[PDB]
């Protein structure tokens, strides 16, 4: 019946009582569970952790007070309770784990999957300076068209011409393509390369598995480099 | 170190307090440390026999 | 979703009926409402839009921008007084404060008590009404920095019930004095200490005490005797209860070393005639008590 | 005796599992080669009057479960494990929950274990204080001071004798003394006050934790911030406090802001390692909190209210000492709820 005022939780008269407190409560899961077996597939790097930012943990773990070192501390569990192979884990383990997934459920994404049109043609935008580029990629034998003309009259320069083929030189598809590429601004070097990157993104739609290799080899990268203003 | 005072008597010094009212509410230990005195002499101790031979 | 003109004419005024009956002819019942995400024409909340709002709105009859009343038919005659005053309640407090209606009304003691209740757990009343403060040393102390000589107020200050309790506080501020004081207040009461007292009017017995370089000797003193001593030492015994007393102080007269040093000796250099008699197993009796006893 | 029901269960799943593997490759096939076909056999044939039965029941069960219901609302051992055909061999998963199955029967078979020391025993089985011997507080080391070179002459009257350059600790006195504090602690406890374990060498935390636990009481293992009792308003004002009932349960009550600023003062303080903790034996004097500590050979024993001497750099002897304080803090802490109840 006598009522009197305690603290809250057992860690009150700890530099950060909400952060040990959590801690306390992953540490006893980690615990309880000490034998259930890990995930085999982590060797296999599977892409999935979307733990709260430092920030957004600070509200609930002590504010100024949470350190870095904290917050590194918090990550470490929850990814160790994470990584429990799928098969052996229970609810309570996944009903702790649920309150520090990054909240991304009411929203969608905005990516949908690209394909070809009604005429087999995968369509790209590329840029490079103040040149754009728009190519039509179809299956073909390697037939190009620059702005209606011949690639040797549009592009004198034959390192521009070696830049166009590169994207195809990479997936080793150079006589499988006919491209008819239109570009406008900027000067021939920009366009020249503006065409490779929009060639480079148009390939991905026939095979995305080439997609790593073309982004090694560097043609899906934007080039950010423009004329700056002398400050 | 100074033998210290103001640790083991905690008892008379809240015992004052309570008293001239500047503390209102008797503490929860007040009554188990009441009960169970400390022990305050702090003496060196003789021995006349050694225990292992 | 359209409603006929019974339903309608319930709930929203004769005038908006028109409007109402208008806008269901030219919006079919089947079209289909799409959300803009570049421009919110539209409030973040529902309205009606049917009352003129007296804050929210434009006030009918003063001049702005989209006023329609012509530029002679306006009816702000009066310009004293805020046209629009806030809405709801009438003021923006923000949760967690308070208005300001009475300043310069707090009691210092009342200040110190409310503090210390709440970091330490001693109860208010007794230290606004049981206590009693006396400022014993107000100095001003400097420190040569490289910016220049900074000046700071010290505070030196005795606390007591006038029954035993006492305590000493020190304080210091470089804003003003006021403040060193209520630090010293501040600190008198957490140094708050139950000092013997014989027969609650002298100390027991004659007490030779050294605090640093202030040579203390006291001396107890009969009833109605007074008090004969250092000034210093004269106000803590005020606050202690101590009636009767003799005393002289040798070597250092230093009055923030005496009130320490009196303080000191008043706890560390008596022994009551209870504690006497219990450590040597003996019976003390004050003969004066006992001449006057049944 | 009751295998099959089991089996008719996985009956279902097996041809659930058929049913959804038919369903994806249907999927891919494009709609030019079915449709067509498909309306072409309905443009060919002519419904039954038991056809429009599920033309009509198959409307509704499809208008009912499917379109007009709620998405969302305002075994039990591992139920995730996909199990293997009875043909395959043993999953990863299945070998793990094969080998549990043998540790709980088979795996302790042949012969028992007495009089072997466990360690977490300590901590979860600790003896009550009227139950502790001379040889219990020397299995756990206690005995075992400082050495003489370290000797803090203050403790003499606590030393039984020197011994391979250290001070044996008087395990007699430790008896007593410990038995004083855990009188304290159960005190204490019985009277509804708030008990800190406050303990900062390493491996400490898991003894404090479980301490806490057991007596409804709080613990630090990290740091004390200087000051936490003294300066109390500027570290623990921020933190939640509760009002609880007389069976420690949340009353539930909103506290004003003015109950919620007030200083929780503990009412007992148990301190493992004092010779690192000197602020917060200090504040506890200032602050008149009675306090209990282990006393090495090279610590003051003035400084706390309560010593027990015993060695405090093991982490065995310090976990035995603290777990008797915890049980006598649990006592009574339930002979608190047993007075209420009746
Ligand atoms: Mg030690």
């Amino acid at each position: 019946l006598p009522r009197r005022i305690v603290p809250k939780l057992a860690t009150f008269y700890s530099a950060n009582p909400n952060h040990e407190d959590r801690i306390n409560r992953l540490e006893r899961l980690l615990r309880k569970y000490i034998k259930l077996p890990s995930q085999n597939n982590n060797e296999a790097q599977q892409t999935k952790a979307p733990w709260i930012s430092f920030d957004e943990y600070a509200l609930i773990g002590g504010g100024t007070k949470l350190k870095p070192t904290q917050y590194t501390q918090l990550l470490y569990m929850l990814n160790k309770l994470h990584n429990i192979d799928p098969q052996l884990t229970n609810d309570e383990i996944t009903s702790e784990l649920s309150q520090y997934y990054k909240k991304s459920s009411m929203l969608s994404n905005n990516i949908k999957i690209k394909t070809l049109d009604e005429f087999g043609r995968s369509i790209a935008v590329g840029k490079r300076k103040s040149s754009t580029a728009k190519v039509f990629v179809v299956r073909g034998t390697g037939e190009i068209l620059v702005n209606g003309r011949q690639l040797n009259d549009y592009f004198l320069k034959m390192k521009d011409r070696e830049s166009i083929m590169y994207p195809l030189q990479v997936i080793e598809s150079v006589g499988k393509y006919n491209i008819f590429a239109t570009t406008s601004g900027g000067g021939p070097t920009g366009q020249a390369e503006s065409i490779m990157h929009a060639i480079a993104k148009a390939l991905v739609v026939f095979n995305p598995l080439l997609k790593s290799r073309l982004h090694k080899a560097g043609v899906l990268t934007r080039d950010y480099r423009h004329v700056e203003r002398k400050k | 170190m100074k033998i210290q005072t103001n640790a083991v008597n905690v008892l008379q010094r809240t015992s004052a307090y309570l008293k001239s009212g500047l503390l209102k509410e008797t503490p929860a230990w007040y009554n188990v440390v009441a009960s169970i005195p400390p022990s305050t002499k702090f003496t060196r101790e003789p021995r006349f026999k050694n225990p292992s031979n | 979703q359209h409603y006929d003109e019974s339903l309608l004419s319930r709930y929203y005024p004769e005038s908006l009926l028109k409007s109402i009956k208008l806008a269901q002819q030219t919006i079919p019942e089947d079209t289909k409402f799409r959300v803009s995400r570049n421009v919110e024409f539209a409030p973040p909340y529902l309205d009606d839009f049917t009352k003129i709002h007296p804050f929210w709105d434009y006030k009918p009859g003063m001049p702005h921008l989209h006023a329609q009343e012509e530029n002679n038919n306006f009816s702000i005659f009066r310009w004293d007084q805020v046209q629009q005053p806030l809405p709801g309640e009438g003021n923006i407090l923000p949760p967690g404060v308070s208005l300001p209606n009475d300043g310069g009304r707090k009691s210092k003691s009342a200040d110190v008590a409310a503090g210390l209740h709440k970091q330490t757990g001693v109860d208010p009343d007794y230290i606004t009404r049981k206590l009693t403060m006396k400022p014993l040393v107000m100095k001003r102390v400097s420190n040569q920095t490289g910016k220049g000589k900074i000046a700071s107020f010290y505070a030196l200050v005795v606390v007591g019930d006038k029954n035993g309790m006492v305590g000493l506080g020190e304080g210091k501020s470089r804003e003003e004095m006021s403040k060193a004081i209520f630090k010293a207040h501040w600190d008198a009461v957490r140094n708050l200490k139950e000092i013997p007292r014989y027969e609650n009017r002298t100390i027991y017995g004659d007490i030779d005490f050294r605090y640093h370089g202030v040579k203390l000797h006291l001396r107890s003193a009969k009833p109605g005797f007074g008090l004969r001593v250092n000034h210093v030492i004269f106000e803590i015994c005020e606050c202690a209860g101590i009636k009767d007393l003799s005393g002289k102080v040798y070597k250092s007269r230093n009055d923030m070393n005496i009130a320490k040093g009196t303080i000191e000796a008043f706890t560390k250099a008596q022994k009551t005639l209870d504690e006497v008699a219990l450590g040597r197993g003996k019976k003390l009796v004050d003969v004066r008590k006992v001449y006057y006893s049944s | 005796p009751n295998n099959n029901d089991e089996v008719m269960l996985l009956q279902q799943k097996l041809l659930y599992d058929e049913i959804r593997s038919e369903l994806k490759s249907l999927s891919q096939v494009p709609e030019d080669e079915i449709l067509p076909e498909l309306k072409k056999s309905l443009e060919q044939d002519k419904l039954s009057d038991k056809e429009q039965q599920l033309e009509a029941e198959l409307s509704d069960f499809f208008r009912n479960y499917a379109l007009l219901n709620k998405l969302f609302d305002s075994t039990k051992p591992y139920p995730n494990l996909i199990p293997s055909a009875n043909d395959k061999p043993y999953s990863s998963q299945e070998l793990f929950l094969r080998q549990l199955n043998h540790s709980m029967r088979t795996a302790k078979l042949g012969a028992t274990i007495s009089k072997v020391y466990y360690p977490h025993k300590d901590i979860f089985y600790p003896p009550l204080p009227e139950n502790i011997t001379v040889e219990s507080l020397m299995s756990a080391g206690v005995h075992l001071g400082q050495s003489t070179s370290l000797w803090r002459s203050s403790t003499q009257s606590y030393i039984y004798g020197e011994y391979k350059g250290i001070h044996i600790i008087d395990l007699n006195q430790t008896l007593s003394y410990l038995k004083r504090a855990a009188k304290v602690v159960e005190g204490v406890s019985e009277s509804g006050g708030i008990i800190l374990f406050l303990g900062t060498r390493q491996g400490q935390k898991r003894g404090l934790e479980e301490a806490a636990k057991k007596t409804h009481g709080y613990y630090v293992s990290t740091r004390w911030i200087p000051g936490t009792l003294t300066n109390s308003t500027e570290i623990s004002g921020i933190w939640e406090k509760q009002e609880i009932d007389s069976n420690d349960n949340p009353t539930e009550r909103a506290l004003s802001p003015n109950e919620t600023s007030k200083q929780v003062k503990p009412d007992l303080l148990v301190v493992l390692n004092p010779t690192e903790n000197r602020n917060a034996l200090l504040e506890a004097i200032k602050s008149r909190v009675p306090t209990i500590a282990i006393i090495d050979t090279d610590s003051e024993p003035s400084l706390v209210t309560y010593p027990i001497p015993g060695n405090d750099d093991s982490l065995r002897s310090v976990n035995f000492l603290l777990g008797v304080l915890a049980r006598a803090g649990q006592r009574g802490l339930q002979n608190r709820l047993a007075r209420n109840n009746e």
